[PDB]
Formats: C-alpha cells, structure tokens, sequence
RNA sequence: CUACCCAUGUCCAGGGUGAAGUUCAGGUAACACUGAAUGGAGGCCCGAACCCACGCACGUUGAAAAGUGCGGGGAUGAGGUG
RNA sequence: UAGGCCCAGGCGACUGUUUAGCAAAAACACAGGUCUCUGCGAAGCCGUAAGGCGAAGUAUAGGGGCUGACGCCUGCCCGGUG
C-alpha cells in the first residue's frame, strides 16, 4: 500500500536544481534503478518494489558519501 | 502434446516428438515464398568462420509481416502452417480487401477470428497497435526496437515479454531474460505470447536427427594437438593444464563478461539481467 | 587404383587457359616471361 | 589426387519381422488391459550389385611404386556415386 | 550355392568415424547433462577497410568449456591462482 509517498520524495530533497539532481544521481544508481524525474523516480519505486527500510538505508549512505563517508 | 515413440530398437530408445495438433493445413501459399540456399558457415571469401554448421534438408523462406502495418483493416485467421525456418508456427490471414499475409502465430488463436492492427485496435491477442496505447501489466511479444522497422526482440516459441509503465517517451519493458529495458514509445507490438510453448521438452533422440537439421559433429578441445588449441597434448586423458578454460582463440571463457563497455545504449539498460 | 591424373578439356581451360591467364597481373607475368624465354606454347 | 562445403542428377536383385493408428470382440466403473483382423514404422534383420578393408597365404630386381586368392563388414542410409 | 554352438568376466551404452601405403580399437563422434557469455549493427569469427558468416535467425535462439544412453548418486576446503 505505497510504502513510500511522494512526499516522502519531496521532503528528501529530491526537486530540481543542481543539489536534488546529484541526489537522485546517486541514489538511482545506489538502488540499481537507474536515473528519472521525481514522478518517474516514484513510478520506478513503485514497480521494483523496494522496501522502505533499505531505502532509507541507502538514503542515509549516499548522505554520507555526500558528508565524506 | 508430446508423442512417444515405443523402445523398437536402440535408436529410437528415448525419442520423442511433437504431433501437430494446431496444423490444419500442409500446402503453403504459392505466392508468398522465396528462393534460399543455405551455406554451410562459409562467408564471401569462401572461409569457414562459424564451426558445427552445414548440411540438412533443404527447405524454402517463407515471407513474414513482421510490421504489421495495414491498419483499420480488419483481417481473418485462414490456416495455420508449419515453418520449418522459425520456431513458432505461422498463421495467414486474409485482409478483407484481397489480401495474404503470414504472422507469427501466438497460442490460443485458431481458425476464423478477426485481426485489427491500428492504433485503434482492443487489447486482445492477435492484434497489434504501438505501445503507447497498450495498458500496463499485459504480456506482448514481438518488439521492434526503431519505429517503423518491424519486431526483432522476443519472438521464438514459448518466449513472452512484459510491459511495466510509461513515461514521457519511453516505455519500461522486461524482456524475456529477465533484463528491463526502456523502449522508445512509438515502435509497435503484438498482443499475446508466441505459441508452441512445448518446443522446449522435445527430445532428438538420434544423431542422425540432428545431423538433418544442419548441425555438425563438435571436437571437445581437450583431445586435438597442442598446435591446434590451448588445450592440447598432454599425458592422455590429462586436465587443463592452464589457470583458466580458454576458448580455441586463447580468450577465457569462464565468467569473462564480452559486452562491449562504451557501448552506446547503456543509457537504457535500468536493471541488467540477473540469471 | 584411381592416379592423380584425370584428363578433362573444359576444366583445363578454364584453369590454364590463355584467357584466364590474361585476365591478372601475375598471369600477365607469366606470358611475359614464356614470351621472353621464347617457348613456342604460351598457354594451354 | 585427397579433406570439407555449395547447386543439380542418379543407384540400391530378393526375402523376413510386424510399431503407431484403426476395426472388432472379451474386459473393466468405462477405463487398466487381454485377444483377433487391418496397417506397414524402423540410423531393424538375412543377403547379390556397389562401397569398405578384419584374418591368413602368396608376391617383395612383383602381373602391381600397395595387388591377387580364400574367407570378412555395411548394404533405405550420420548411405554410394556423376 | 547357404549360420558352428554354449558358459563366464573386462572395456565401450547403441548404428557410425579414424592414421590413402605397418595401428580399426577401450581412441573420435554421438542422443542426454551441466557451466558460462550474448538485448540485436547481439556475442564470436574472416578481413587493415569496406563487405560478410552468425541469420533473410531474436534468449524455448546463438557461440564457447567439460562430461558422455538408462538406473542409484556426485562428500569436505574460498588460504593460493582465475
Ligand atoms: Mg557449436
Ligand atoms: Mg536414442
Ligand atoms: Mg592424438
Ligand atoms: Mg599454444
Ligand atoms: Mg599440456
Ligand atoms: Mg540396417
Ligand atoms: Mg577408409
Ligand atoms: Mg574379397
Ligand atoms: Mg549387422
Ligand atoms: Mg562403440
Ligand atoms: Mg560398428
Ligand atoms: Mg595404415
Ligand atoms: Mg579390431
Ligand atoms: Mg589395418
Ligand atoms: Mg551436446
Ligand atoms: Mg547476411
Ligand atoms: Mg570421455
Ligand atoms: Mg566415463
Ligand atoms: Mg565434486
């Protein structure tokens, strides 16, 4: 039942500019799913079935490369 | 199904074969075949470049519509004949305006339903319409690639593909290896999976069987001369005496990913194959 | 007990022949070397 | 000449065995099956032409720079041959 | 003119192919099994390049490695090398 919401993708950062377009850059890649826009990124989430956890597993791990990880 | 021949003897001991139930004619139209000569895996200079192949019976190309292109023209299923090119079995249809053409027959269809092949036409097998007006989640065979050139992915018998959402220019494909693909919106597709899915449990049963459909005897490398293979000489019966198995042209042939690296069409490929 | 010689007159020709060896650099060559030595049968 | 391939032709006396299927019956819950008739499958059997080359003997400045004689193998096929 | 037969074991499942001219086999091949690469201008291969084979095929397809009908099975080790 929509384990992830678009706000969720909102809130991540993930809206234009430069900043959100390395974020989903990155993540995309971390996830094996490939590069989108924010709606074909939510689409993609939602056809590869991902789990929400390791999701933010990744969401947190590309944070901190982005930190120097 | 699957006819079994009874042990007579050693050679037909475990044969088997298929039977042809959906074949419901024997006589091939007339005026849809062409010349073809097959040609023993030699190129234009006369060379052999491609082992195990030569021999056979000879056979005849039959024409296939692999476009599909007649539109808002409603055909009609004919026969369904044996094509002993393909794998599949092909149907022929009769356009309502005088017209013969073959196409890859998919399963379930049988003599006398209709066919449409527009933009227009209903989700149904047999019919065929570009993808962007195909919903999501049916199964589709018969790709094609650039718009406008005909389908060349999944097509052999048995084989089905699937398609998985839309986005601005491109559709999300999962192909029949598992592999997910985008795909440009405008190509064409063919509703349905191929029939004849039980090609894949029949038995050959004899060396001559396969000798008569243009197949040649393999060499295993391990027993020629050291001068013909990295695998050569040795004791008698020795193993490879090398760190890795190699293909006969010194490359490994274990694992050694051969797809090209700058390939450009990387850019499409969202998810690679798994298994 | 089939010897290595099997006598043909079309196969000759066109393997031999003087218009086969007239239509190549190399067979050129040939002639022209057959010519120089002075040989009284330039081709076959 | 020999190796493999491509196109187009052609050759294989004669006799066996009897798969599937079909039709009958019995049979069973109909089936499982059993038994007859029909049918004519098979890199099936025996054996000439043809192709090959397993044993022995002879020959070894030979009839012959690889043969002959008596036996041997395949013989509708992964056949032989122009 | 016209099959000697039988009782035991080893090897190879079988019909087949092989050192023209000292080796016909337990060697090769094979039907089956398994591993691996290949999304189509595919991978591989020939060619310096055009041009081709693969294929007028499309992952139930194509190339490569090992094993070699069928029945019962294929144990432990990832330090080294790939
Ligand atoms: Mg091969
Ligand atoms: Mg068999
Ligand atoms: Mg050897
Ligand atoms: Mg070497
Ligand atoms: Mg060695
Ligand atoms: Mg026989
Ligand atoms: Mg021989
Ligand atoms: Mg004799
Ligand atoms: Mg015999
Ligand atoms: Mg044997
Ligand atoms: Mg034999
Ligand atoms: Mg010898
Ligand atoms: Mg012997
Ligand atoms: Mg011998
Ligand atoms: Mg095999
Ligand atoms: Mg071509
Ligand atoms: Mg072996
Ligand atoms: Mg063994
Ligand atoms: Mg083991």
């Amino acid at each position: 039942e929509e384990e992830i919401t678009f706000a969720e993708l909102i809130e991540a950062g993930l809206v234009g500019g430069e900043m959100a377009r390395r974020r989903r850059q990155r993540l995309g890649e971390e996830l094996k799913i490939g590069y989108a826009n924010g709606r074909q990124f939510h689409k993609r989430l939602k056809v590869f079935r991902i789990s929400r956890d390791a999701f933010y597993a990744a969401l947190a791990q590309v944070m901190r490369e982005e930190a120097g990880d | 199904a699957i006819k079994k021949y009874k042990p007579t003897s050693n050679g037909r001991r475990g044969m088997t074969t298929s039977d042809f139930a959906e074949i419901t004619t024997d006589k091939p139209e007339k005026s849809l075949l062409a010349p073809l000569h097959k040609k023993g895996g030699r190129n234009n200079q006369g060379k052999l470049t491609v082992r195990h192949q030569g021999g056979g019976h000879k056979r005849q190309y039959r024409v296939i519509d692999f476009k599909r292109d007649k539109d808002g023209i409603p055909g009609r299923v004919a026969t369904v004949e044996y094509d002993p090119n393909r794998s599949a079995n092909i149907a022929l249809i009769n356009y309502a305006d005088g017209e013969k053409r073959y196409i890859l027959a998919p399963k379930g269809i049988q003599v006398g339903t209709e066919i449409m092949s527009g933009p227009e036409a209903d989700i149904k097998v047999g019919n065929a319409l570009p993808l962007i007006n195909i919903p999501v989640g049916t199964v589709v065979h018969n790709i094609e690639l650039k718009p406008g050139k005909g389908g060349q992915l999944v097509r052999s018998a048995g084989t089905s593909a699937q398609v998985l959402g839309k986005e601005g220019k491109y559709v999300l494909v999962r192909l029949n290896s598992g592999e997910v693909r985008m795909i440009l919106s405008a190509c064409r597709a063919s509703i349905g999976q191929v029939g004849n899915e039980q090609h894949e449990l029949i038995n050959i049963g004899k060396a001559g069987r396969s000798r008569w459909k243009g197949i040649r005897p393999t060499v295993r490398g391990s027993v020629m001369n050291p001068n013909d293979h990295p695998h050569g000489g040795g004791e008698g019966r020795a193993p490879i005496g090398r760190k890795s198995p190699m293909s006969p042209w010194g490359k490994p042939t274990l694992g050694f990913k051969t797809r090209k690296k700058k390939n450009k069409s990387d850019k499409f490929i969202v998810r690679r194959r798994k298994n | 007990m089939k010897r290595t010689f099997q006598p043909n007159n079309r196969k000759r020709s066109k393997v031999h022949g003087f218009r086969s060896r007239m239509s190549s650099k190399n067979g050129r060559l040939v002639l022209a070397r057959r010519r120089r030595k002075g040989r009284k049968v330039l081709s076959a």
